DNA sequence: CCGTTTTCGTTGTTTTTTTCTGTCTCGTGCCTGGTGTCTTGGGTGTAATCC
């Protein structure tokens, strides 16, 4: 068994390293669709 | 007010399920009363009898229910737990209400 | 085997249990929790009876197995 | 006296198993409570059986139901073999 | 509600004969130990002749209707069906020989 | 077209058995008591089209998730569901049996029915099955109901209202309740979209927690997990009043902290490998 | 008195306990005592489900009443 | 092979068992391969446990085991949870 | 642990002082104490989060602690 | 000095925390007396059984090992402080 | 039981800032109302046994 939950816990560190690069990936992915710009350009909501 | 009735853990009722509500049962002196939504109301002057059921054969029921039978229909009261049995007994036996135990 | 309890049986043990109205899915859902008891029950007793050496299980192996499990019988020489 | 506990055992353990891993004060004291706890079970349950069969002696038979009694499945296996593993070089030496 | 016991002849409700079971025959049929089917098998609401038996030993009406061995009390004349093949198969195996009741066997 | 069809929501409120048909550019529910109360669904406007078969359900299901909501009676809705009902020792052994005779006559026609829409649809429309190996038990509403995933989406279809997750749309995860040993935790979706509102899945069994952050994992999905129920009426409506601000600062990436950042631990009793005395 | 045909669960005993070792025998008690634990088990259990139902604000008792007790009484994981 | 324990390849305390055995008021007499067999029993099952705990500090990138650990090595084990599943663990 | 250390030991000296007059306390009694209790409202929690959930809810209320400790057996 | 009405010395975040680690979102308002009485039944049970012990070792300070005993007799078995 | 060592429990004081709270608006979920259709009762009606 030791050496299963080892090539186990091998595999959910590779788990853990896709969920790392999945952070990284939405971090840069939010980045690039949110300019300044837009945030400058606020839009006030006013009840209709 | 609150009767002398006092259960076993000091308290002036006891919890209970009428149905699908639960809710509070009140011994007091004249009258039986339940406080949740619907509130009942039982004079003991309309009771025919209280039939209490511990488990209708084997295996220990933990809470008990209590069917009280008047002139106009019975309100079976469910979950009660067993250590207030006999307090409640002796007390609807105080007031002269006929207790039945199947 | 496990059909022989019949829809009837498990409507009269609810009955008795104050039971007033049953889905369709209760029979099933309590065949298998009557399967695991018994299961793990006879396994215990089973286990008394060979530790014994004997090849017939008594009624002293299942007190002593319910002894174990903590649903302590009375009546069976307990 | 000098209180006896498990701990040396368990290091000893730990090293056969973790070279490069070491054992909190506190965690050996609830391996310690673990170890102990487990001894009297099994030794409460082999009176039991031995109670139970009118025998004054507690051999490895008894100890073995014991343990087929307390583990699961799996576990139960593998700590029957270790043990009757054990005692038969036991035996053999 | 009353049923006659096949093998015996006795008449009791069918509710006695599930709860306690036949007082003579339970050492061959074990009526209490039976399921509601057995016990109808072995115990039938449709019967007639009402026997009423005080003493067993010396009625001669009881040595006829071979009830003199059991318990006194309601008994049939006549009941409506028969034992399965079944219980009689585990009654030979018992040593004891049964007589229909049914008066079709005679 | 395919005959004794039930439509959920339903445009009256008496049940009435109707019949479905394809047409060039989408299907047409018809009921025969009133020509009136005719549903009409356009292929353009299908998002995801399921199949679900009686694998153990009394029922068999065709159902349409719409990019745009229809007006159906008095209900704006963004699902439409069609469907058909089986429900009405060895003899009982052999009413199973007959059952499942049923059960897989219907599963059969309306597996074909639904195939047929997608074919139909000139390859608009997939048709997805769910993958009940991989379904897991919670409560998205207020009953507990066997969540299902699909190729595409996260799914429960047997009891209304309808849940229809599209894994596309999810921005990011969050298991709340996760910690030393806990009986149930609650999943969070949050969506691309930050004005539609996040997605709870209550009282997700402990033991499905690993399958739950593994199946996640092999969608691409981040998540994160915590002790406490997060509010996301706060935490959304300060991301949308600015989206930019929020990303600057480490958007989700900084709140996951997965490293363990402990090395306090608990001391250490004299190392010694040694029999004494 | 006892609201399981006595042959049933003799039947389902042996077949249970053949899983385990073959050619066991059974006292007659044994079973009994089975028995009687069985129902006394089942009776609580549905006593325990009852409530769960009333809890819930219902009246029939479904299969996801009796997992949340068995899981409540610490049964399932 | 002096000691007990070397007989018998074990690194628990035969003696000491043996001596618990007697010393502990369970039965009038004792075997001899009794406290070999619970020996035996009693280091796999520490071997078991201190596994899943080397396990679960090396996934926490941690070099000491502590209750944590322990707490979240049995708590994930189905077998070991169900063992020990009527045992509160302090600062588990 | 939750719940503070001085607070505790007045509630538990409190309690005590009922069975017997001026009782003297140890080194890992209060701690102990503390720990079971933490663990046992934990678990009373999660069986109360259940049944709060299984009657559709997100807010625990009284009647499910009642419940629960009906159910675990508890007077 | 004689303690009195110390029970409120579980004050609400004591308990809301609890609450939290076993995830619960919502409390309602009644909940902490509840609690509180709970915790109040637990602790009278189990030091009622510590102090036994203690007073029958013929001791007057209450031990570690007596509260271990006294979970013990309650299946409430505590492993980290002995045993 | 009696003498030893020295840990950590009890004692008190100062400072920090997270938690408790007063206050407001909104909403979501608790509670009242309208409705389904099933299991069952009370009754008519046709038809009958009994003496
Ligand atoms: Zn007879």
């Amino acid at each position: 068994r030791n050496e299963t939950t080892n090539t186990e816990e091998e595999k959910e560190r590779l788990r853990k390293e896709i969920q790392k690069q999945l952070h990284e990936k939405i971090q840069k992915e939010g980045l690039a669709r949110f300019n300044k710009s837009d945030a400058q350009d606020g839009n006030e909501n006013h009840a209709v | 007010t609150p009767g002398s009735f006092q259960s076993q853990h000091m308290q002036p009722g006891v919890n209970c399920s009428l149905k699908a509500s639960e809710g509070q049962i009140y011994l007091l002196d004249k009258c039986l009363f339940f406080a949740t939504k619907p509130c009942v109301y039982l004079p003991y002057s309309g009771i025919i009898s209280v039939v209490t059921s511990r488990g209708t054969g084997q295996s220990t029921s933990r809470t008990f229910d209590i069917e009280v039978q008047f002139s106009g229909g019975s309100h079976t009261f469910a979950n009660i737990n067993k250590d207030e049995q006999k307090p409640i007994e002796d007390f609807l036996k105080g007031q002269g209400v006929r207790v039945k135990n199947e | 085997n496990i059909q022989g309890i019949t829809k009837p049986a498990i409507r009269r043990l609810a009955r008795r249990g104050g039971v007033k109205r049953i889905s369709g899915l209760i029979y099933e859902e309590t065949r298998g929790v009557l399967k695991v008891f018994l299961e793990n029950v006879i396994r215990d007793a089973v286990t008394y009876t060979e530790h014994a050496k004997r090849k017939t299980v008594t009624a002293m192996d299942v007190v002593y197995a319910l002894k174990r499990q903590g649903r302590t019988l009375y009546g069976f020489g307990g | 006296s000098r209180k006896e506990s498990y701990s040396i055992y368990v290091y000893k353990v730990l090293k056969q198993v973790h070279p490069d891993t070491g054992i909190s004060s506190k965690a050996m004291g609830i391996m310690n409570s673990f170890v102990n706890d487990i001894f009297e079970r099994i030794a409460g349950e082999a009176s039991r059986l031995a109670h139970y069969n009118k025998r004054s002696t507690i051999t490895s038979r008894e100890i073995q139901t014991a343990v087929r009694l307390l583990l699961p499945g799996e576990l139960a296996k593998h700590a029957v073999s270790e043990g009757t593993k054990a005692v038969t070089k036991y035996t053999s030496a | 509600r009353e049923r006659a016991c096949m093998l015996c002849g006795i008449v009791l409700p069918g509710r006695v004969f599930m709860q306690n079971g036949c007082p003579n025959c339970d050492s061959v049929l074990n009526l209490r130990d039976s399921d509601q089917a057995t016990v109808n098998e072995c115990t039938s609401s449709s019967f007639e002749g009402l026997v009423a038996v005080g003493d067993n030993e010396h009625s001669w009406v009881a040595k006829w209707l071979r009830v003199d061995r059991f318990q006194p009390g309601l008994y049939a004349v006549r009941v409506d069906g028969r034992l399965p093949s079944d219980i009689v198969a585990a009654l030979e195996q018992y040593g004891v020989y049964y007589r229909p009741r049914d008066g079709s066997v005679i | 077209k395919l005959e004794n069809v039930f439509v959920r929501p339903a445009p009256d409120s008496k049940r009435v058995t109707g019949t479905l048909f394809i047409h060039q550019n989408g299907i047409r529910y018809q009921s025969p008591v009133r020509s009136d109360h005719r549903v009409d669904i356009l292929f353009s406007n299908i998002k995801h089209l399921f199949f679900q078969p009686c694998k153990e359900e009394l029922m068999v299901i065709i159902h349409c998730h719409l990019k745009t909501p229809l007006m159906i009676g008095k209900k704006k809705t963004f699902d439409v569901q069609f469907y058909r009902e089986v429900s009405d020792d060895e003899d009982e052994l052999e009413q199973e049996q007959e059952e499942r005779r049923r059960k897989a006559l219907l599963d059969k026609e309306f597996r074909r029915f639904a195939e047929e829409i997608s074919e139909a649809s000139n390859g608009l429309l997939d048709l997805e099955t769910p993958f009940r190996e991989l379904g897991f038990t919670g409560v998205p509403f207020r009953s507990s109901v066997l969540c299902l995933p699909t190729r595409d989406c996260l799914i429960q279809l047997i009891d209304t209202p309808f849940l229809v997750v599209t894994l596309e749309e999810i921005e990011v995860a969050h298991l709340e309740r996760v910690q030393f040993g806990l009986k149930n935790f609650d999943l969070v979706f949050v969506f691309k979209d930050f004005s539609k509102p996040v997605v709870h899945i209550n009282t997700i069994p402990i033991e499905m927690l690993e399958f739950v952050k593994q199946w996640l994992t092999d969608v691409d999905i981040p998540y994160s997990e915590g002790a406490v129920n997060l509010n996301w009426g706060t935490i959304m409506k300060t991301i949308q009043a600015d989206p930019y601000e929020f990303f600057e600062n480490g958007g989700w990436s900084f709140l996951g902290g997965g490293e363990s950042d402990d090395e306090e631990s608990e001391e250490e009793e004299s190392e010694f490998q040694v029999s004494d005395e | 008195e006892l609201l399981i045909r006595k042959l049933p669960f003799q039947r389902l005993v042996r077949e249970i306990a053949q899983d385990f070792k073959t050619d066991l025998r059974f006292q007659s008690a044994a079973i009994g005592a089975l028995q009687e634990a069985s129902e006394a088990y089942l009776v609580g259990l549905f006593e325990d489900t009852n409530l769960c139902a009333i809890h819930a604000k219902r009246v029939t008792i479904m299969p996801k009443d009796i997992q949340l007790a068995r899981r409540i009484r610490g049964e399932r994981a | 092979a002096k000691t007990r324990s070397s007989r018998a390849g074990l690194q628990f305390p035969v003696g000491r068992v043996h001596r618990l055995l007697r010393k502990g008021n369970y039965s009038e007499r004792v075997g001899a391969g009794a406290p070999v067999y619970l020996a035996a029993v009693l280091e796999y099952l520490t071997a078991e446990i201190l596994e899943l705990a080397g396990n679960a500090a090396r996934d926490n990138k941690k070099t000491r085991i502590i209750p944590r650990h322990l707490q979240l090595a049995i708590r994930n084990d189905e077998e070991l949870n169900k063992l020990l599943g009527r045992v509160t663990i302090a600062q588990g």
